[PDB]
């Protein structure tokens, strides 16, 4: 469960991320792709190239799922319930992927947020990004 | 894999008493059935509806049949997985584009499958040797993706 | 979520095991040893000799948490609170090794009820495993 | 667990810049916050009770010292790792009974931390990279289990 301070960091974090969070997103995914190639076989009809128009299309919705997901940090099963149907009925994605698509938003944040991702902040984030997926896979079966 | 002399000879001998048919259909079928995600990879395969749909389908039952001979090609040939799985890994990755993270959870359904087939001979020792074969096969086709 | 066909499914499995239940919890314990050794490392001031008395009375105590579960299968979370407390703040087993029981657990199963393990009834046994897991690593962190 | 000759050359260039026992002492200290379960290990090194607790402890960057200084060791052994870490995998079974799940979050760790020291540096292809490394050295270390 998310702690109030870990509401608190989150918050703060994604906040200071602000108008990069669709860049972010997009960066955090071609990290993935490129450091965990399995990624890769749910997107054949990607072009997953750096530049890439679908991956960065990709990215900002992404990145603002998980804007909403802490604009709705108390209520997460509900505010992501129709994104968590289409994980569960459509997409099909192995539950381990959702771990590597976190690690990812975690290094990426790090390498643009040296004063933010303290140990604390990155231990909140880890903590809500592992909630998301949570919320994602719950449907599954 | 790193199967011990006796382990191999254990293996070996479990699966002289295995019926493919069987075993291969009741495999496949529960990786359908218990992970019902993985059906996304078998739309072609017609009914998936219910488990006794999946269980009676005739294409998951042959097809069942075809993988369990590919794992025999596996138990044939235990030092060299990587090179026996390398054609079918390439197809698994470049064509049908699943995610070994599958191979796995199949696995994990075939060591279930041959522990209901078998009761009390599939011995605590029988079932290690087993997993070793089954991490094994995921790992040599997991291993030419890319 | 379990549903009422996973309810059913999952009481009337256990209620066939019955008495039995310590000596499934042992064997599944010794076949995760055997099979998945670095679940040893949990164990190393345990007797882990052939038939060992340690790991039979360790597997009555499994066996009994999970009998429990199933007769508080609506309200897990709280059923299982005290347990789930010493596994975040004691015992500390990291998070994978519950698969690897779960799925020992299966095998035991399977190789016990060859009339009752119906493909149903698996994905209700492995449902019902991996939901006892999740409230068993809920407060970890 | 194969680099490219390209892949290895940033790794190495990557790593003259390091700091390896400052990022040693950060890499285990952030384990052990993110995941506090793995202070489990760690007892005996004193307060470990909040985030500056842990970050801060002495042993805890007296031991990422030792910790990075086998990872630098290994980056000299690329193609030969389980060689390279056979006796600390012995090791880290028999005598400290170490889960080897706790290597493989350890080297996510030591990318995150990577990732903040080095910025835009740490870029997509050298990120690949180091979770090639820190893959085989999890691998590596958990060889020799039994
Ligand atoms: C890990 C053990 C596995 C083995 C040994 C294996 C083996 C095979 C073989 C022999 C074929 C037929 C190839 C041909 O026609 O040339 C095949 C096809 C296929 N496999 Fe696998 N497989 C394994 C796991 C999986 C898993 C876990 C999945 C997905 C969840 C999967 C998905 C497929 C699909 C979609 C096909 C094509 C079926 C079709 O004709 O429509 N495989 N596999
Ligand atoms: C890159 C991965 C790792 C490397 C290269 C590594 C290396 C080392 C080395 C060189 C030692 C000193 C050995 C000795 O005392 O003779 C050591 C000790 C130890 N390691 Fe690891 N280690 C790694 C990961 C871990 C992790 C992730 C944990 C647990 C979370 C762990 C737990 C321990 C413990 C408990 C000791 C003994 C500490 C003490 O003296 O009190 N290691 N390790
Ligand atoms: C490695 C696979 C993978 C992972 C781990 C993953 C993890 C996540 C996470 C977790 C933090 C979030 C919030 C997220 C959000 C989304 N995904 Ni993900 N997705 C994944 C593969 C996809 C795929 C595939 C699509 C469809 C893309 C397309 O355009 O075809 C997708 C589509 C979406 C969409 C667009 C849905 C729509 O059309 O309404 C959103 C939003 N997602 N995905
Ligand atoms: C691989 C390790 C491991 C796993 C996955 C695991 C999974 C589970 C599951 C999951 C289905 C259940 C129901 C369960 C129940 C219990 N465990 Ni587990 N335990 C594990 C390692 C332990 C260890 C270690 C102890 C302490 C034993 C001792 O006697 O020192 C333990 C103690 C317990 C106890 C006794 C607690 C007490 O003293 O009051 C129960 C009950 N458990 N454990």
């Amino acid at each position: 469960v998310l702690s109030p301070a870990d509401k608190t960091n989150v918050k703060a974090a994604w906040g200071k991320v602000g108008a990069h969070a669709g860049e972010y997103g997009a960066e955090a995914l071609e990290r993935m792709f490129l450091s965990f190639p399995t990624t890769k076989t749910y997107f054949p009809h990607f072009d997953l190239s750096h530049g890439s128009a679908q991956v960065k299309g990709h990215g900002k919705k992404v990145a603002d799922a998980l804007t909403n997901a802490v604009a709705h940090v108390d209520d997460m099963p509900n505010a992501l319930s129709a994104l968590s149907d289409l994980h569960a009925h459509k997409l099909r994605v192995d539950p381990v992927n959702f771990k590597l698509l976190s690690h990812c938003l975690l290094v990426t944040l790090a390498a643009h947020l040296p004063a933010e991702f303290t140990p604390a902040v990155h231990a909140s984030l880890d903590k809500f990004l592992a909630s998301v997926s949570t919320v994602l896979t719950s449907k599954y079966r | 894999v790193h199967l011990t002399p006796e382990e191999k000879s254990a293996v070996t001998a479990l699966w002289g008493k295995v019926n493919v048919d069987e075993v291969g259909g009741e495999a496949l079928g529960r990786l359908l059935v218990v992970y019902p995600w993985t059906q996304r990879f078998f739309e072609s395969f017609g009914d998936l509806s219910t488990p006794d749909a999946v269980m009676g389908n005739p294409k998951v039952k042959a097809h069942g049949k075809k993988v369990l001979g590919a794992f025999s090609d596996g138990l044939a040939h235990l030092d060299n997985l990587k090179g026996t799985f390398a054609t079918l890994s390439e197809l698994h990755c470049d064509k049908l584009h699943v995610d070994p993270e599958n191979f796995r959870l199949l696995g994990n359904v075939l060591v279930c499958v041959l522990a209901h087939h078998f009761g009390k001979e599939f011995t605590p020792p029988v079932q290690a040797a087993y997993q070793k074969v089954v991490a094994g096969v995921a790992n040599a086709l997991a291993h030419k993706y890319h």
